[PDB]
RNA sequence: GCAGAGGUUCUAGCUACACCCUCUAUAAAAAACUAAGGACCACACGAG
DNA sequence: CTCTGAATCTCTTCCTCGTGTGGTCAGGACG
DNA sequence: CGTCGAAGAGATTCAGAG
């Protein structure tokens, strides 16, 4: 089935692989995410609800005064997005906070609150985020990019070789929180553990576990194994575990009960230790020689004086083990040392420790903390608790609590927030495996350890900063003031929290401004994903691991497009399936395998449950029962693809271009070019200016039916039925019956956005797309946006281009460009640009805005009203006057240089207590009048729909028509309805009717107040004027022009259209591109798309000229089947023998002008279809023909390509870049040229361009570089007038710069001057 | 507010920021001569500001300045008349953004056109390395009159034709020239007119206008190939040489003075350089500027009537690729079973399957290369007959126009085997080129290498431009400022060979320079050249046939001036073919010539002898 | 402004480097003379 | 035992032109 | 109404043996 849209332009289908999910809706990472930051949560978790409960407990120290946050809701906003762009207030909604106060007894923790104090306060102006996903701050469109950092939670790194420059290895491990301190081990040459905590000094790794209240004893038990050594009369017999042993060579030969197994000096083999341990032998006697080297474990102390004999951690003497002897301790223990496998890391780490006790250690801890701050007993204790053990001065979240846990191989999920004692020793523990050998590295770059962190979590977290700084105000509040003495209002205030909020908003890393160049620009750019930021990594802190693309970015992140520049390889693009786990991570959709069969049901794997399983590959052809028809198939198990067999995989690609992001996708033949060009062919697709009249794409991906949709620039319908009025302003549908509710359905009215500024002073426009009477459905498109047709992203206009060098004119990237396309005005834009003259209130008086300018003639003031306005349609030029403003004893704004539009409209805000102009009354009961006009004629068309609706019930119930329309229309109820099911939702139907004509009473008021009402400004200004002009930018010799393969160039010559090439039939090409850029730069994919596009063109030729002359409706319907079929298997398999044949008729008209064709990036046409396709028609099957030279009129021999091929304009105009100026304002360094912006400026003579001069030998054009034309105030004013005069001299002076490079150095306290 | 890039040394002492500034896009420019450039009205209006006062002061046609204003500002006829008055020979100075080295910035003159972007010569586009994908060039204007001067007498495009790093030509044709001439001086064994006498040029052209004749086709014609053999004199003699309609239209475009061994071969770009350089050679400069600008005349005009278009047919796949690809699957299979069976190690079997592969590649790159140029086979009026091809990709590569072999080993044959981004080798090549389609894993596998190049020009741009600012610096002040140090000692200079064949031959690096001690003929107490005479090529031809291998120059290293290099000790000038003027900052054209190709430089048994001897 | 004063105009116009004219108590007959206050930081973009 | 070298800590610099948007003290009474 | 990361040189640290 197709529906009606569909059936307007089906457009032809390459590709063979049948996809099963269709693409998620695009921007669904926004809105989501923001869904969750102001929706309510019973649950509480990540909502507003969980920010308020952590900061919401309210307790006056000892103040038995309490207050708990109950419940929130949001207030209507003021404005809409409409009303608040012009005027340029944020987009916000009140925050209405319930709060409950009770006071307790004097000393009554456990009493019972005397009272209860409940009240709604309003604190903080949250923003809003409109339907497309884009916040408005302050009349400007704004959105806010999603963030990849560093997870919270622990990571092992190696900081491998130039460490030590030694080759050795230095271990380190880090503890980074979600909010707190981090916390780092670090290993050292001479391999002690070293605690360092905020990137402070170093310190010994005891230190931080002397202060857990941990004794020596027991952190060498925590650490080693302890080998027994008993005392015997029998050689001090020690017990001896085979598994120990192992391992370490013979130092003495080994024997039992009289029998030798392992001979001294011999290396001890894997087969004697099974032999020992088949033997299940205990004790193995040792000399004295071999113990005096074991470092004790435990303190052994004498009974008779009580001191100890050997302390715990010291390493063994002789002496000390006779006086042990003596004293006789049946049980002598030592540490199992072994350099191999216990490396003892600890004991030496221990003698490196200056300290024996706790208080010592914290002691330790705060000189470290604070430098040059005393000690004191409670100080340390209070700082080291807070530091990690605190619920507010450290938190790792959730999904840190999760990493941390797995990091350590635990069982369990959540988890108490504070770092716990055995959580610090056991990530000790995993460090020394990780020395020892067991376990490896995180690698960080491994996409499982980069969360995602959208709008909503920052939102979030700003607002919980914004919470604890008004908890710290409101708790001394509550201390000072006499307890209920006063509303719980008075002792929170609503800025602290908004000053917080609307600061991330407005300024901000990654607030960013939002371009709106395309209907892609800004789906790409809602969707880009930046590592930069607060908390993240900057562009000189960004190494080269980073940027590069790890083998886990397959459908997670985009391979391709990155911005070039110093941000490289930092701000990746989402891919197009991509959806973010509840965590924050990644996850890629796949297809679950069974043991043979592909099943339907798909799975979404983690960035690292990818890794353990094996993954097959999208180019696996299926029998479509589900089993593959190979034997071996490729996949992807550890990172690198291999061949596997079919019963190994569980799991397959869900679709071939899940790996590309979404502009990137649309690239057409995007596998047969290189990346390096794809780069930029996806980066010149989000600069193309929308054209005058859209047209689609000859040859287009398949993704342009998804963008435009998904986007915002489009409307689509949201109910299905008719259409009862289109117009090019305002589009009414009237709904079905079962689409519609009920009661109070009525019809459903859509407004299109005319002629309005974009952002980047490009066009958007809104399009009718249907006509009376045509049905539409649920879900189309019935408003083609700007650079969109039919629901079809389209931001180009193909053209007939031709490869070949034609008289150098495209030497080397020109793009020579043919006198018919200006004429045919493809690619003349619009420009609407927005001026804004501004009143300020000075001293000596006010300006005036009036229209009597002094010192000024007849002719400017002609274009000029009675209240200095100018008139809204006038046709302005360079340096005319706009609107009159004569500061008080001129300052009237004029149009700047070059600028030739038409004003379109004209916005006067006036504040408050000044005196509306006639001007300003003019609008102001224009835009009233329209207003009401608005009011009444939705109610006009509202009325006539439901009386529509009326009737429908009228005729049920045995009422005849004609009385009904006796008595008045408006109101049916002097009639008695006959009762029934229908008769009661009529009743409603009618009363709420009448409430509506009294809401509506009331409505109109409020509207008439709002237009009326002065509007706030920024202090000091009376009136602010704002003019329109909208120049319509043509094409012209330097404005760039891009395709979409990655081919760029500037025009170089607008030639007349007779000195084109033509062929043989007479039509001249349009474009005449370079071939000599193909061979260098693989971007071979345009050379292989135009190909395609004259086989489209050449099919549209052959159905136009059935078209033209009369034909039968067979005719036509069986050709348009043949080329729909086109030999090999596709997938679409569109049927025409369903269509009613007058939907054909239609068809053909819209598929005349050439028939779209599809290709799937990955699984494209292969080169045999389209030789099919150009032998369907007429053209030469090698795709070249025999051109003929427009000027000499001779044969071109090679025949050359031609074709038709989709050509974007960028919208780096040349208009906007010649600046050359000769005198103007200077600086204060009186370096005269001030920089060229849009204030004159000189370009920059810079550092390199002096010595380049020095390489030559001129030096006079060097001096007058540097001395007259910079910055000599007695030189230029010198030379001006030399040259005028007319010699041409040169005094040379001194620059300015020199003077104030003196002073700075004088200031200093050195004396620089100058001899003589 | 001292010290750093923002401090006063380095922003506004230096790099002051000039008044009579401009600022536009490139574009092609290719009918002004090489020694003028576009320029837009509405800008040279802007710059020429004061002259244009001045001159309607001259006329009287305003009273004072303001009147003069006035009129500027109406931009009427009369203002026009002015400008086309001060632009008649006043020299621009059309700058580059990044000049790397010292033909950054070269003059022009203006030639006012309409439109709103600069034009610019095609054969300058290279010393500049100025694109035409939306660049943008800086307009300066020299003011007083020394100043006009010198932006003539040095800067003109036409007085810098050699660079100062070498002595080879920097406006060597580049694209679409040098296409142009290798299509016209060809030969096709048959095409209409071969075997046909021809009275001469003159008569070529026509017979190849008319379409009687091809424009490639063996033939015999007469010229008057005129000889400097007589000191000061040309020499006219004329012989019936054979050669083809093309080269032989093309002889009319060369001076008189060249020989005629230049025109027959097949004019690639190498050729097309040489030629260039020998025509200044022997000809001298005056000569040599009409030459270069007719070159790019008849290139541009013979590359237009080719139709020289690049379609699907021409990146032929060759039929032994898909065996060679079964046969490679094979033998890493072999080497699979032979490590499941313990035979080999990983590693060993790893390095194995990298040589095969590496084989595997060459191989088939062969197979390509030799279907691509060869193939061609046509009647010679008899049988079948081999001869070079015609195919356009193969054209735009012997040429040397655009790309070499490696990049179509990209188009056609096998992409072959990519690095890791840690600096290893993947198991398994790419097995599919691009006009064939490539997989998805051999597209992700291909990004990594796309990723890292296109990450390292933000490292080698920024690593270079400190090397050069630091040799700027530290050299900064050296300048000829003595004529003879009359010293004695000098480097010795000997030809360098790492075994292979010679790197750099004797008459390479010597030329140029002037000798230390009395270089001495074979013949033993013979004196073939004095101690103090520079040398120039009739002198290196001299040394090539006594062959000696060691000779003494002076070098600056040795030179014992004060403050300042002897004009001796450094030797010829490398920008005109005399020696050092006495005064020329040679301080800072080293420093920029060594840290310019800094851009392009990457940043990262038994031996058998060569031949007999 | 010869010194003091006023000045056509072509913003303002004995200094900004300034300049000229006529006139004798105070403005009014005339042409030739000039070019002004604009800092820092984030984000995005292009090219080498 | 006193330099001998040998770690160890501290300061420096890391391209060059443009095209554009947006945001921003100092320090609020005080007599 | 003023008025109150890398990476390299160099200078500290610091050391080991005859
Ligand atoms: N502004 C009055 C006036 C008219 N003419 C003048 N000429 C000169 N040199 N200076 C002036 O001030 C005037
Ligand atoms: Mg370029």
């Amino acid at each position: 089935v197709y529906s009606y849209t569909e059936k307007k332009r089906i457009r032809k289908d390459f590709g063979k692989r049948p996809q099963v999910l269709d693409v998620p809706y695009l921007l669904s990472i926004q809105l989501d995410s923001f869904q969750k930051f102001i929706e309510q949560d019973p649950e509480g978790q990540y909502g507003l609800e969980a920010a308020f409960r952590s900061v919401f407990p309210i307790q006056s120290y000892s103040g038995n005064s309490e207050l708990q946050y109950v419940s929130y809701r949001l207030g209507e906003p003021v404005f809409d997005v409409q009303e608040c762009q012009i005027r340029g207030v944020t987009y916000s909604a009140p925050l209405r906070v319930k709060l409950r106060l009770v006071i307790y007894e004097r000393e009554a923790p456990e009493g019972t609150v005397k009272d209860i104090k409940e009240q709604e306060v309003y604190m903080g102006e949250i923003p809003l985020m409109t339907d497309n996903g884009t916040f408005v701050i302050n009349g400007t469109e704004r959105v806010i990019v999603s963030q990849l950092h560093r997870s919270p939670g622990v990571f092992f790194d190696s900081d491998k070789g130039k460490t030590h420059s030694s080759g050795k290895v230095l271990y380190n491990a880090r503890i980074i929180p979600y909010r707190g301190s981090w916390l780092d081990f670090e290993f050292d040459p001479k391999d002690n553990l070293f605690v360092r905590i905020d990137r402070r000094r170093k310190l010994p790794a005891t230190i931080i576990l002397r202060a857990l209240n941990y004794t020596t004893e027991q952190i060498l038990d925590l650490f080693f194994e302890k080998v027994i050594f008993e005392i015997r009369d029998n050689k001090l017999q020690m017990e001896l575990v085979p598994e120990r042993l192992r391992g370490e060579t013979a130092s003495f030969d080994i024997e039992a009960n009289g029998k030798v197994y392992v001979e001294k000096g011999r290396r001890i083999t894997a087969r004697h230790i099974r032999q020992l341990e088949k033997d299940d032998v205990k004790l193995i006697e040792v000399p004295v020689e071999y113990i005096a080297g074991k470092v004790v474990a435990k303190d052994y102390i004498d009974e008779s004086t009580g001191e100890l004999i050997c302390a715990a951690n010291m390493e063994l003497s002789l002496d000390l083990l006779a006086k042990l002897s003596q004293s006789g301790h049946k049980r002598i223990e030592t540490l199992f040392t072994n350099d191999l496998d216990h490396g003892p890391y600890i004991s030496e780490t221990l003698r490196v420790d200056p300290t024996n006790d706790r208080l010592s250690a914290l002691v330790e801890i705060y000189r470290m903390m604070r430098p040059g701050e005393p000690p004191t007993r409670e100080a340390a204790e209070s700082l080291f608790e807070n530091l990690f053990f605190s619920e507010d001065r450290y938190d790792l979240s959730a999904v840190g609590r999760m990493k941390f846990n797995r990091s350590l191989l635990r069982e369990e999920i959540e988890g108490s927030g504070i770092l716990s004692k055995d959580d610090i020793i056991d990530v000790m523990k995993k460090l020394i495996d990780i020395r020892n050998g067991k376990g490896e590295v995180d690698d960080i770059d491994h996409l499982g350890n980069r969360r995602i962190r959208s709008v909503g979590e920052m939102a979030e977290n700003q607002f919980r900063v914004g919470l604890v700084r008004v908890e710290r105000a409101v708790k001394e509040r509550l201390s000072l003031g006499d307890l209920d003495t006063l509303m719980p209002q008075d002792m929170i205030n609503a800025k602290p929290i908004s000053a917080a909020v609307k600061e991330f908003f407005g300024s901000s890393q990654l607030s960013q401004f939002m371009d709106q160049n395309n209907p892609l620009s800004e789906i790409t750019h809602k969707r880009r994903i930046s590592a930069l930021g607060p908390g993240g990594l900057t562009r000189e802190r960004a190494g080269f691991e980073v940027r590069d693309v790890h083998p886990t970015h397959y459908g997670r992140v985009c391979p391709i497009e990155t911005p070039e520049g110093p941000n490289i390889g930092l701000i990746n693009s989402l891919s197009v399936y991509a959806q973010t786990n509840e965590y924050g991570f990644l996850e890629t959709p796949y297809r679950k395998v069974t043991d043979g069969v592909v099943t339907d049901e798909i799975h979404y794997l983690s960035a690292i449950e990818e890794g353990n399983y094996v993954i097959a590959q999208a180019n696996s052809n299926l029998d479509e029962e589900g089993h593959f028809v190979e034997d071996l198939v490729t996949c992807r198990s550890k990172g690198e693809s291999s061949l596997f067999s079919r019963d190994q995989v569980d799991y397959m690609d869900v679709s071939t271009q899940q790996v590309v992001s979404v502009g990137a996708s649309l690239i057409p033949f995007l596998e047969h070019d290189d990346a390096n060009r794809a780069l930029m062919g996806a980066n010149m697709q989000r600069q193309a200016v929308p054209t005058l009249r859209a047209d689609k794409p000859l040859v287009g991906t398949g993704m342009e039916r998804a963008v435009a949709v998904d986007s915002g620039v489009t409307a689509v319908a949201k109910r299905g039925g008719v259409v009862q009025y289109v117009d090019a302003s305002r589009i009414v549908i009237k709904v079905n019956e079962d689409e519609m509710y009920p009661g109070e359905a009525g019809i459903d009215i859509y407004n299109l956005t005319k002629y309005t500024r974009s952002n980047q002073n490009t066009c958007i426009n809104q399009m009718p797309c249907v006509s009376l009477g045509e049905p539409v459905e649920r879900g189309d498109v019935l408003a083609d946006g700007p650079s969109t047709d039919l629901g079809e992203l389209a931001l180009g206009q193909n053209m007939r281009v031709a490869f070949m060098p034609w008289n150098g004119y495209n030497f080397e990237d020109s793009i020579l460009v043919s006198e018919r396309v200006v004429q045919e005005d493809r690619f003349t834009t619009i420009h609407i640009q927005e001026l804004a003259c501004v009143s300020r209130d000075t001293k000596l008086g006010p300006e005036e805005i009036t229209a009597d300018i002094p010192n000024v003639g007849e002719a400017a003031l002609s274009k000029l009203d009675e209240s200095g306005i100018v008139y809204i349609g006038a046709e302005v030029t360079g340096g005319d006057i706009l609107v009159g403003k004569v500061t008080p004893k001129d300052s009237s704004l004029r149009v700047p240089n070059g600028v030739s539009g038409t004003v379109i409209d004209v916005q006067v805000f006036t504040r408050d207590g000044v005196e509306k102009d006639k001007r300003a009354l003019e609008i102001e009961e224009m835009q009233l009048k329209q207003a009401k006009k608005d009011l009444s004629e939705e109610l006009q068309i509202l009325e006539a729909g439901l009386f529509s609706r009326i009737r429908a019930v009228l005729v049920a119930g045995g009422v005849e028509a004609e009385k009904l329309d006796k008595l008045p229309r408006d109101r049916w109820l002097e009639l008695g309805l006959t009762d029934e099911e229908k008769q009661n939702q009529l009743e409603q139907l009618a009363e709420q009717y009448d409430e509506l004509k009294h809401e509506f009473e009331k409505k109109l008021e409020a509207k008439r107040r709002k237009i009326t009402q002065g509007d706030d400004l920024a202090p000091g200004v009376l009136k602010i004027v704002k003019v329109y002009l909208a120049v319509k930018r043509r094409i012209q010799p330097g404005d760039k022009m891009a395709g979409r393969h990655g081919n760029k160039g500037v025009i170089s010559k607008i030639n007349p259209i007779e000195d084109m090439p033509y062929d043989e039939n007479g039509t001249p090409v349009d474009i005449v591109l370079n071939p000599l850029g193909v061979p260098s730069r693989m971007n071979i994919g345009q050379i292989l798309e135009t190909h395609l596009g004259m086989a489209a063109k050449g099919i549209g030729d052959k159905i136009n000229a059935m078209l033209k002359q009369q034909q039968e409706v067979a005719k036509l319907r069986e050709f348009i089947q043949r080329a729909y079929d086109l030999g090999a298997d596709v997938r679409q398999k569109v049927d025409l023998s369903t269509f009613s044949d007058e939907e054909v008729m239609r068809l053909a008209e819209n598929l005349r002008k050439g028939m779209p064709i599809a290709t799937p990036v990955f699984d494209g046409a292969k080169e045999a279809e389209i030789k099919e396709l150009l032998k369907l028609g007429d053209l030469p099957t090698s795709g070249q023909i025999r051109l003929y030279d427009g000027r000499t009129g001779e044969q071109f021999e090679r025949p050359v390509t031609v074709g038709y091929m989709y050509m974007l304009k960028l919208n780096h105009l040349v208009d906007d870049k010649m600046h050359a100026r000769s005198t103007g304002s200077y600086s204060l360094v009186t370096q005269q040229p001030l920089g060229g912006k849009a204030q004159f400026g000189g370009q920059r003579f810079g550092e390199m361009e002096v010595w380049a001069l020095e390489a030559y030998g001129a030096a006079y054009t060097l001096q007058e570089m540097l001395t007259v034309k910079s910055d000599d105030v007695n030189g230029r004013t010198k030379m001006y007038k030399n040259i005028v005069d007319g010699n041409h001299q040169m005094e040379p002076g001194m620059p300015e710069s020199f003077n104030v490079l003196l002073k700075e150095i004088r200031s200093l306290g050195i004396n620089i001057e100058l001899e003589d | 507010m001292i010290k750093g890039k923002q401090g006063r040394f380095r922003q506004n002492l230096l790099g002051k920021r000039v008044d009579y500034s401009g600022r536009s896009v490139i574009t092609v420019g290719p009918y002004l001569r090489l020694h003028q450039c576009g320029l837009p009205k509405k800008m040279a209006l802007e710059l020429f500001k004061p002259f244009i006062y001045g001159k309607l002061e001259l006329r009287g046609l305003a009273t004072t300045i303001k009147a003069a204003k006035k009129m500027v500002e109406r931009e009427e006829a009369v203002v026009w008349d002015i400008l086309d008055e001060v632009i008649r020979e006043h020299p621009v100075l059309l700058n580059r953004a990044p000049t790397l080295h010292r033909l950054g910035i070269q003059a022009f003159e203006p030639v006012l056109i309409e439109g709103k972007a600069i034009q610019l010569h095609p054969l300058v586009c290279a010393a500049y390395n100025a694109d035409f994908d939306g660049d943008q060039m800086a307009v300066h204007v020299p003011l007083t009159l020394e100043a006009q001067l010198e932006a003539r007498a040095l800067m003109m495009s036409t007085n810098n034709i050699l660079s100062p790093a070498n002595g080879e030509p920097i406006i060597v044709p580049s694209q679409d020239v040098v296409l142009g001439l290798y299509y016209m001086t060809r030969d096709c064994v048959n095409a209409k007119g071969e075997g046909m006498v021809l009275t001469g040029p003159k008569e070529a052209e026509r017979l190849y206008r008319s379409g009687l004749a091809s424009l490639h086709a063996r033939v015999k014609v007469r010229i008057t190939e005129y000889e400097k053999d007589a000191n000061g004199e040309l020499v006219a003699k004329t012989s019936l040489k054979d050669t083809t309609v093309g080269r032989a239209i093309l002889w009319m475009i060369v001076p008189k003075g060249l020989p005629y061994s230049i025109v027959n071969q097949a004019l690639g770009k190498k050729a097309i350089s040489k030629m260039l350089n020998t025509c200044y050679r022997i000809l001298g400069l005056k000569p040599t500027v009409i030459f270069a600008d007719q070159i790019m005349y008849t290139g541009f005009a013979y590359a237009a009537r080719s139709g020289a278009s690049v379609g699907i047919d021409d990146m032929v796949i060759p039929e032994k690729k898909h065996e060679i690809i079964s046969e490679a699957e094979a033998e890493v299979a072999e080497i699979q079973e032979q490590f499941q069976s313990g035979l080999v190690t990983a590693g060993e079997r790893y390095n194995k399957v990298i040589d095969i592969w590496a084989a595997a590649n060459d191989r088939v790159s062969k197979a390509m290369m030799d279907n691509l140029q060869t193939e061609t086979v046509i009647n010679r009026d008899g049988q079948e007959e081999k001869q070079v091809s015609f195919n356009s990709i193969y054209m735009m590569a012997d040429s040397g126009a655009r790309g070499s072999a490696a990049q179509i080993r990209q188009l056609a044959g096998m992409r072959g085997l990519m690095a890791k981004p840690d600096g290893s080798i993947i198991e398994t090549p790419i097995t599919a080129n691009f006009r064939e389609g490539l997989n998805v894993l051999q597209y992700f596998i291909s990004t990594h290498g796309a990723r890292k190049g296109l990450a390292d020009t933000a490292l080698k741009t920024a690593n270079s431009g400190y090397l050069t600012r630091r040799l700027v610096d530290v050299a900064q002040d050296l300048v000829v400022t003595e004529d003879d140090c009359g010293t004695h000692e000098g480097i010795m200079m000997t030809p360098v060979i790492e075994g292979g064949d010679v790197k750099e031959p004797l008459r390479d690096r010597v030329l140029g320079r002037v000798t230390a001690e009395d270089v001495l003929k074979p013949g033993t107490a013979d004196i073939l050249v004095p101690r103090n005479t520079l040398l120039h090529e009739q002198w290196c031809d001299l040394l090539e046939e006594n062959s000696v291998d060691a000779v003494k120059v002076r070098s600056v290293v040795s030179c014992d001036t004060d403050f300042g290099v002897c004009a001796h000790c450094y030797g010829r000038d490398l920008a005109r073919g005399h020696i050092i003027n006495k005064g020329e900052a040679i301080g800072v054209i080293a420093a920029q010539s060594i840290g310019e190709p800094g851009t392009q430089l990457t940043m990262r048994s038994s031996i058998q002898v060569k031949n007999k001897g």
